[PDB]
This record gives structure tokens, C-alpha cells and sequence, in this order.
């Protein structure tokens, strides 16, 4: 579960779309904002960091070392590591046995090559029998694979199906539920400027009703002082 | 979206207490013309 | 790795959003009180 | 996963925040030239 809790003032089913100036304009305030305050790497919303291979509890030593090796590879996706001896498998050539060795080194030679050609036989001998049992199960066998394979695919393609139309559902509730939201501010902020603008109209009544009003006394204040002078 | 909701109920709540005061400023403009055509009737009577 | 400081980082720019959008909210609530509460002074004439 | 999951909280609420501060830019801009506007004029 995500850990973001902050909310903003957005709508975007109900306000309008921003222009490109204009997210170049918040994307520069954002950053403004950034530089003014140094980044916290002890966040609580940041996860912890991925421990180090020693200090893993899952990884081996030697699962370390590889690690590491593979790490020190300029190329880790081409980084192959060594083969094998292959070539033992191979069918043993005969050996060059020279005039000059002795009795015991070319028996000993030809016995090497001799055990050599006794693996390679034991090989082909185990290759010629599962070679047997592939002729006999494979259709069996490559059915049962395919009949899984395409399972797994089903499920994980149903499964995807159902979390897509999960987002849709609950995209268009969203949808819906903002565009009534933002119909009824669309309303009240035309009202509210409506009830700015008319009351702004009401005050210059007021003031121009005031200021005929001061008028009207002064002069009944004049009126008032000439009867007094005149008496 | 749950964020889209809290913010809706935000902003709703925001923009009906901004309807209210500007409706409360528009009664008190009315309220203000009133007495001030009742004023000015007066000092038409006194005057007269 | 990259996951992980690809998510500081963006930890980081939604702080600064934030308070970028909580000082644009300030100074857009201030001006909406002032222009609410201008009353309408009575114009005089520059005589 | 997780890290991926926080990336995409992250990456929404840093869009919508981003559409947030362009709405209340663009609505204290307005409030800002009416306000000029009623000092210009006078009249209403």
C-alpha cells in the first residue's frame, strides 16, 4: 500500500486542462521550491535502502562473490562465465605414441584415452536412451507442456482483464463524481462572481445615494444657519 | 481518486463558505441602499 | 536501485510541490479576501 | 514492487499537485488583474 497522504485541490475531470506555459510555469515553481529547501534522504514516505550482499540475510557468501564478479563486469547482460570442459565428452582420437616413449607412459596414455572413450560411449549410451523415451512420450509430454503453458497464460491474461476493468470502474466513478462536483462549483463560482459584481454595483449606488444625501444636508445645514443670522 | 474525493469535499466546503460570504457582503450592500433611500426620503421630507 | 532513488527523488519534488501549492493557495486566498472585502470607498473627483 | 508502487503514488500526486498549483496560479492571477482593474476604474 502506498504511503502518499497529501492532498491537493485537483479535479481533472472538472477544471480545466492546463496549458504546456502553464505546467512549464508550476514545473518551475516546483523546482523554485526544491532549491529553496534541501531534500530529506531520512523521509518517512522513502523506504528503507536495499541492504548490501553481506549483510543480506538471504544471500550466501558465494552467492556474494558471483554477485560481486558479475558487478565488475563492464558488460553484466554479455558476462558469460567460464565453460566447462566440454571437450572430454568428444570422441577420443589416438594417441601419438612416439618411438622414443617408454612402455609405461604409453600404456598409461592409452589407458587415459581408453577411460575417456569408455564416458563418451556411457554418454552416448544415455543420450540413445533418452533419445528412446523422448520417441516414446514426447507427444505426451510436449501436450501437458503446452496444455500448462497456455493455462498460465490464460490465468495471468484474466487476471490482468479483471485489474484493467477494476481501473476502468473506478476511473469513470471518479469521472463522474468530480464532473457533478465540478458542475455544481462552476455554479457557485459564477454565482459568486455575479454576487461580487452586483454587490460592487450596490455599493456605488450606495456611495453616489450618500453623497447626494451629504449634499442635501449642507444645505439644510446653510438653510439652517441663514434663518439663524436672519432672526 | 480517494484524494480526488477528499479534495472535492474540500474545495465544496471552501466555495460554499465563499458563496456565503459573498451573499452575507451583498445583504449588507442591500441592507446599506436601503438605509440609504430611507436617508435620503427623509432628509427629501425634512427638506420639503 | 534505480527504483528506489527514482522515488527519492520524486518524494522530494512532491515536498516542494506541496509547499509551492500551499504558498499559491495563501496568496490566491489572501487576494480573494481582499477582493472580497473592498468596499466600494466613495470616488471622488480629483478637484 | 513496492518501490515501483510508491513511484507511481509519487508520480500521481506530483501530477496532480503540479495541476493544483497552475489552478490556483491562474485563479490568483485573475483575482490579481481584477483587483487592478477595480483600482484603475473606480466606477462599478
Amino acid at each position: 500500500m502506498p504511503a502518499i497522504t497529501t492532498v491537493h485541490e485537483s479535479l481533472p475531470y472538472i477544471d480545466p486542462e492546463p496549458t504546456p506555459e502553464q505546467r512549464a510555469a508550476a514545473e518551475a515553481l516546483i523546482a523554485e521550491e526544491r532549491a529553496k529547501v534541501p531534500d530529506d534522504p531520512y523521509h518517512a514516505l522513502l523506504p528503507p535502502p536495499l541492504p548490501p550482499l553481506n549483510e543480506s540475510r538471504h544471500l550466501t557468501p558465494i552467492l556474494q562473490n558471483e554477485l560481486a564478479r558479475l558487478a565488475s563486469s563492464p558488460d553484466p547482460q554479455a558476462a558469460k562465465m567460464d565453460a566447462l570442459d566440454f571437450s572430454r565428452y568428444e570422441a577420443p582420437e589416438m594417441p601419438s605414441i612416439d618411438s622414443s616413449q617408454s612402455l609405461e607412459e604409453t600404456a598409461s596414455q592409452l589407458w587415459e584415452t581408453l577411460k575417456q572413450a569408455y564416458t563418451a560411449q556411457a554418454y552416448l549410451s544415455a543420450r540413445r536412451a533418452h533419445l528412446a523415451l523422448l520417441d516414446t512420450h514426447g507427444k505426451n509430454a510436449w501436450l501437458i507442456g503446452n496444455w500448462h503453458l497456455e493455462g498460465e497464460v490464460k490465468a495471468v491474461e484474466k487476471e490482468l482483464a479483471e485489474t484493467k476493468r477494476e481501473i476502468d470502474r473506478v476511473s469513470l466513478a471518479r469521472q463522474g463524481m468530480q464532473e457533478a462536483a465540478g458542475a455544481e462549483l462552476k455554479s457557485l463560482e459564477e454565482t459568486w462572481k455575479a454576487g461580487v459584481g452586483r454587490v460592487l454595483e450596490t455599493e456605488a449606488a450606495a456611495e453616489k445615494l450618500r453623497i447626494e444625501v451629504l449634499e442635501e444636508r449642507r444645505r439644510l445645514a446653510e438653510a439652517q444657519a441663514a434663518l439663524a443670522v436672519g432672526n | 481518486r480517494a484524494s480526488e474525493e477528499q479534495a472535492i469535499q474540500r474545495r465544496l466546503e471552501a466555495l460554499r463558505a465563499e458563496v456565503a460570504f459573498v451573499s452575507t457582503r451583498e445583504r449588507k450592500a442591500q441592507e446599506l441602499y436601503r438605509k440609504l433611500r430611507d436617508e435620503l426620503e427623509e432628509l427629501r421630507l425634512e427638506q420639503a | 536501485a534505480r527504483v528506489r532513488e527514482e522515488l527519492a527523488t520524486a518524494l522530494y519534488q512532491h515536498d516542494a510541490a506541496v509547499r509551492v501549492i500551499a504558498r499559491l493557495t495563501r496568496e490566491r486566498d489572501e487576494a480573494r479576501e481582499a477582493l472580497a472585502r473592498l468596499t466600494v470607498t466613495g470616488a471622488a473627483p480629483a478637484a
